[PDB]
């Protein structure tokens, strides 16, 4: 796959998140250059997403999906699987690897 | 060598050896031959008033060549005036906002040749100023003197004007005669 | 990024040292080899 | 502050219950870690072993730690490794452990506030001995006869001592049975026993003669006089001899002699430990383990007073030895060494300041400063537009007093006033009303030379005054601003009265105050720099585009041959990933007159902070990563710095006229060549991406045209302007924009006290739970980032 996981704090390392299920992750993007542009923790507002709905980018997602429940990891999407030639207009460049800080918080 | 005993138990022989010491500056001041007189003791039997002054340091890399005795004398070591610029702290202690509005008013009045019993007038007529204590803006010097003992007889008007006219009178003649000693 | 100034909420961060200096010099009574350890009773992430 | 990935088994952010072991070697040197017992596939080594070695914990709010150093001080988890000895070691037997701040300018206790000057040293502990050298000191012949008596009767001091602690002689010496082979006559002593004490003697009265004594025998008569002892049977051994130890008793030793003893033993002791540290031994604590630790290699001042006396003792019997046979000695003064003292550096005097917003300018205000440590500090009053690297009053941009020596300062020094003490408190009042500043020291106007109370009378206001301090070497002090002015100690004694109200009277929330901090930074030359010039020079068809950078005051009478050390303004950023053209280039020309072996050209990156007056390449801060596998194996290794350049002289070497100097950097790779007149030298480096490298130029003066930067073009290689702006990543015409400017390194810098602090709390839990760091209350500010400066 295009993401990269380094584990930070381990999880149960049995519960994964599977089809149908809200994934209530908290997490904190950065870009390649260390330049922070996007983090659930200053609104004090997890971020949920379902898995196989295609809500979020395809790394964001994929990384999630080999977490495990209350797990901390580190996740490199390249900027094949997040945007990429068109990136958020005044946010993310074009061509931009990120970096995100991502804590699969609950299954629920 | 007293001062600070006095400033921090103030009592009535204090208050009365500045009243004193006023007096005698006043009468210093308003006279002329006072002062010449003063300046010629000095000058004809050469005390050095830096020794009673400062007695109580660059000497190695000085050496001094030129001396005269007109510069034996100056206003600013004159032990008539210095005795006074001592005691005027044990003067002016304990004086609330009020009081130092009344001394302005006072120094003001001076300013203009006015006897002392115009000045008491004034300072009767204008005996509302001492309500600026209760100022919110000079709400900090409300507790500066709580260690003093602050013990003091019932309010009267009297003595308080008394007590400022005498404040005054000594703030004002000391700014007068140390104004032209300034370049 | 490059041309405006940034901003952010940063964590202040403080060191703390015994009073155990080590020095390695010519002619010195000093000894090389030194070891040391930590405890961490209670770390809290993510607390700001 | 960049983080290398280590591999360990369970690998997770530090969390509780987790205890870490680090090992440090000065040898190598390496520092290694291990988590939970667990070693750590990684360790740093290759870096810079000067200054002293501390261990060290960073944190944020919400950690609890506790310090494990052995012994009384922390109870050890795990193991040590073999041969590393726990930390507690490391302190003298006067020294008792505590938790501090790694740095420190101020220090609160029960809402007081102190402000510090600056600690000179830490504790070395290196003992280092240098004991008088006697090499070249000659005994004189006449004098070696009764050295030759007094080592025999040194040999008495053994032998009979031998006899008191109960040894007996044998023809094997025996620790169970005090048996030892040495106990016969001086002429039947060992040859090298003999050997020993002659050479021991010499030693002596070489130092003896080292040290200016001059040693007469003017008693001939007095070596008859002098008996031995007459020892009863019991002392002599079964060989038949029985010491007979000179009768020193009635011998009295003068002051001075007393005081040459005294010199003597600490001579000795020098020599024994410089002795000591060659056999390979080493200062312990409370311990003697003969893995060369020996827990009496300190200083002289330190040693226990027992064992000073078990060598004085015998220093002195060979005094009293000397003193009887008539050889006196007479030590010469030591008033004729003259002695002098150094200068303290402005960077190292720290500047305490009230902030430029509050400069009052009118009214007649009032503040207070406590000398909590009497010494070199300085009070007054101070104008938008004072530096921190100028003497505080040695201009004309701060009015200010200083009591260590009782005068004044402003665009000088005029002797007045008196001098302070300890837990004094100088009221320091400005009336701006009409231009006159007073002090006044523990209530008591301090008053010139003259007998006038005026400090300082007429001046211009211009844009205002605000309080400031100055604090040299481990001075302390309170500034109190009159934030509640029935904290001041002389207020109504002498300014209150007088019409002078506090400083921060009437204010809500305390007063911002700024300090000054040595951090050395590059700023753009200005126009009115006092030495260097920099001119611009524009490209034409053939000359690209030039920045030539020449001495101003060289050759005067008011030259100043220190170091310069120049960077350009804009960085050169590498690719954040390593595998049309992705080098650039620029280069140097160092024109006739200034010497190449006085030149460094290269690269530095945005963390370099080093003012030296001396330069040299080899002493450079840098450290190697190394990774290695689950068996320990390396796969990796990662060499950082902030300094990548390259030394004229070398160039020189390996080759007026005019010198010129090509950088090439390959961002792609991350590679950084360098090339002396076409040819490639062999000095490369490499550098890890997102890395930010400015051109740097680091030079000694000898000549008034000091060098020129030339942002050129070759083949396959950018200009510097296409590699640092965007805008010219096209077009391959080169450029000096006016945004690319030559900075210089400048000393020190205003920096804003923070308004809150972290609550740090340290306490000794027990004897083996260690030491107890917690911070428990968060703590944030808003940061401004200038993105290209890093």
């Amino acid at each position: 796959a295009g993401v990269e996981i380094e584990t930070i704090s381990p999880g149960d390392g049995r519960t994964f998140p599977k089809k149908g299920q809200t994934c209530v992750v908290h997490y904190t993007g950065m870009l390649q250059n260390g330049k922070k542009f996007d983090s659930s923790r200053d609104r004090n507002k997890p971020f949920k997403f379902r898995i196989g709905k295609q809500e979020v980018i395809k790394g964001f997602e994929e990384g999630a999906a080999q977490m495990s429940l209350g797990q901390r990891a580190k996740l490199t999407c390249t900027p094949d699987v997040a945007y990429g030639a068109t990136g958020h207009p005044g946010v993310i460049p074009p061509n931009a690897t990120l970096i995100f800080d991502v804590e699969l918080l609950n299954l629920e | 060598n007293n001062r600070s005993n006095w400033l921090k138990s103030p009592s009535a022989d204090s208050d009365q050896l500045f009243r004193m010491v006023a007096e005698v500056f006043i009468l210093w001041c308003k006279s002329h031959n006072f002062k010449r007189e003063e300046q010629n003791f000095v000058i004809q039997n050469e005390i050095n008033n830096l020794a009673f002054l400062t007695g109580d340091g660059g000497q190695d890399q000085e050496r001094k060549k030129t001396k005269r005795r007109g510069d034996l004398y100056s206003i600013q070591t004159s032990l008539i005036v210095a005795a006074l610029k001592k005691m005027l702290p044990i003067g002016l202690n304990m004086c609330t906002p009020g009081d130092q509005e009344l001394i302005s008013l006072a120094k003001s009045r001076y300013s203009y040749r006015d006897t002392d019993e115009e000045v008491k007038e004034h300072l009767r007529n204008n005996l509302h100023l001492q309500e600026k204590s209760d100022d919110p803006a000079v709400k900090w010097q409300l507790n500066l003197y709580k260690d003093v003992l602050k013990s003091e007889e019932p309010f009267n008007a009297e003595k308080t004007i008394e007590r400022v006219q005498r404040i005054s009178a000594a703030v004002f003649h000391l700014e007068q005669v140390e104004q032209p000693l300034r370049s | 990024r490059n041309l405006l100034l940034q901003t952010r909420l940063i964590n202040d961060v403080t060191s703390i040292r015994p009073n155990i200096f080590l020095g390695v010099a010519e002619g010195s009574a000093q000894y090389k080899k030194w070891y040391f350890e930590l405890i961490i009773d209670q770390v809290d992430p993510f607390l700001t | 502050r960049i983080p290398r990935a280590v591999a360990s088994i369970n690998l997770h952010l530090l969390r509780s219950d987790d205890v870490v072991s680090c090992c440090l070697d000065l040898g190598v040197p390496s520092i290694s870690f291990r988590i939970n017992g667990q070693p750590v596939q990684g360790m740093f080594e290759n870096f810079n072993t000067d200054g002293l070695f501390f261990p060290v914990v960073s944190f944020s709010a919400g950690v609890k730690v506790r310090f494990l150093t052995g012994g009384r001080h922390g109870e050890f988890k795990f193991l040590p490794p073999s041969g590393y000895a726990p930390c507690y070691e490391a302190l003298l037997p006067k020294e008792k452990m505590r938790l501090e701040p790694v740095k420190e300018y101020k220090r609160d206790a029960e809402g007081i506030r102190d402000l510090l000057g600056t600690t000179q040293s830490l504790s070395q502990a290196s003992f280092i001995p240098c004991p008088i050298d006697t090499s070249q000191v000659v005994l004189p012949p006449h004098l070696e006869k009764i050295r030759d008596r007094l080592a025999e009767n040194i040999h008495e001091l053994w032998g009979m001592n031998k006899i008191e602690l109960g040894w007996t002689f044998g023809k094997i010496r025996d620790d169970n049975k005090r048996q030892h082979p040495c106990l016969v006559e001086f002429s039947k002593l060992p040859e090298t026993e003999k050997n020993y004490n002659l050479q021991m003697s010499t030693e002596t009265l070489k130092t003896l003669l080292a040290l200016g004594c001059h040693i007469a025998h003017v008693n001939p008569a007095a070596e008859e006089d002098l008996k031995k002892v007459k020892l009863p049977k019991n002392y002599m051994m079964s060989n038949g001899y029985k010491p007979a130890p000179l009768d020193l008793s009635d011998v009295k030793l003068l002051p001075p002699q007393e005081v040459l003893v005294d010199k003597l033993a600490e001579n000795a002791h020098n020599v024994w430990a410089k002795d000591r540290i060659k056999q390979g031994w080493t200062y312990g604590i409370q311990q003697d383990l003969k893995n060369k630790r020996n827990p009496r290699l300190v200083p002289y001042a330190l040693l226990d007073e027992r064992t000073k006396k078990s060598n004085r003792d015998s220093l002195r019997e060979a005094v009293r030895t000397f003193v009887g046979y008539g050889y006196n000695i007479e030590p010469s003064d030591q008033e004729l060494a003259d002695p002098a003292v150094e200068k303290v550096s402005i960077d190292k005097i720290r500047f305490f300041r009230v902030e430029w917003s509050y400069a009052v300018r009118s009214g007649k205000w009032y503040f207070e400063f406590e000398v909590v440590t009497g010494g070199d500090m300085r009070v007054g009053w101070a104008r938008p537009g004072c530096r921190p690297d100028i003497e505080l009053g040695a201009d004309d941009q701060a009015f200010v007093f200083e009591g260590s020596r009782g005068q004044r300062w402003h665009q000088g020094s005029g002797y007045f006033g008196r001098t302070w003490q300890p837990g004094d408190v100088v009221g320091c009042m400005i009336n701006l009303d009409d231009a006159s500043m007073i002090f006044t020291l523990n209530g008591e106007l301090l008053i010139t030379n003259k007998g006038s109370e005026l400090a300082f009378a007429d001046y211009e206001i211009e844009n205002g005054f605000v309080p400031i301090c100055s604090l040299g070497l481990s001075q302390i002090g309170r500034m109190n601003l009159g934030m509640d002015a029935s904290t001041f100690k002389f207020y109504t004694m002498c300014g209150l009265q007088e019409g002078f109200e506090p400083f921060a009277v009437n204010m809500n929330r305390d007063v911002a105050m700024w300090f000054s901090k040595r951090l050395p930074t590059f700023v753009n030359v200005p126009k009115d720099h006092p030495h260097i010039e920099v001119v611009r020079i524009d490209g034409t068809m053939d000359s690209p585009p030039c920045l030539k950078v020449t001495h101003k005051t060289f050759g005067t009478q008011n030259s100043n041959a220190s170091m310069i050390y120049c960077r350009l303004s804009m960085p050169v950023e590498c690719h954040s990933s390593f595998s049309t053209t992705t080098q650039c280039y620029y280069a140097i020309r160092i024109f006739a007159g200034q010497d190449p072996s006085c030149v460094w050209v290269g690269w530095v990156t945005p963390d370099y902070h080093l003012y030296s007056e001396k330069f040299d390449l080899n002493k450079n801060c840098t450290v190697t990563v190394t990774l290695g596998d689950e068996r320990g194996r390396v796969h990796e290794s990662v060499k950082r710095s902030n300094c990548y350049m390259v030394w004229g002289g070398d160039i020189v070497a390996t080759s007026n006229v005019d010198l010129e100097i090509g950088c090439l950097v390959d961002l792609a790779m991350g590679m950084l060549s360098f090339s002396a007149n076409g040819r490639e030298l062999g000095t490369c480096y490499q550098v890890e991406p997102n890395t930010k490298v400015f051109p740097a130029v680091f030079l000694q003066p000898t000549s008034t045209a000091l060098f020129q930067f030339e942002l050129g073009k070759l083949k396959n290689a950018m200009p510097l302007s296409a590699a640092i702006f965007k805008s010219e990543e096209k077009n391959p015409v080169p450029q000096c924009p006016p945004r690319l400017d030559v900075q210089t390194i400048q000393p020190v810098l205003w920096s804003r006290m923070p308004s809150s602090f972290l609550k740090v709390e340290t306490e000794r839990v027990s004897e083996r739970h260690g030491w107890a760091v917690q911070c428990l209350e968060p703590l944030q500010m808003m940061a401004l980032h200038i993105p290209e400066e890093n």
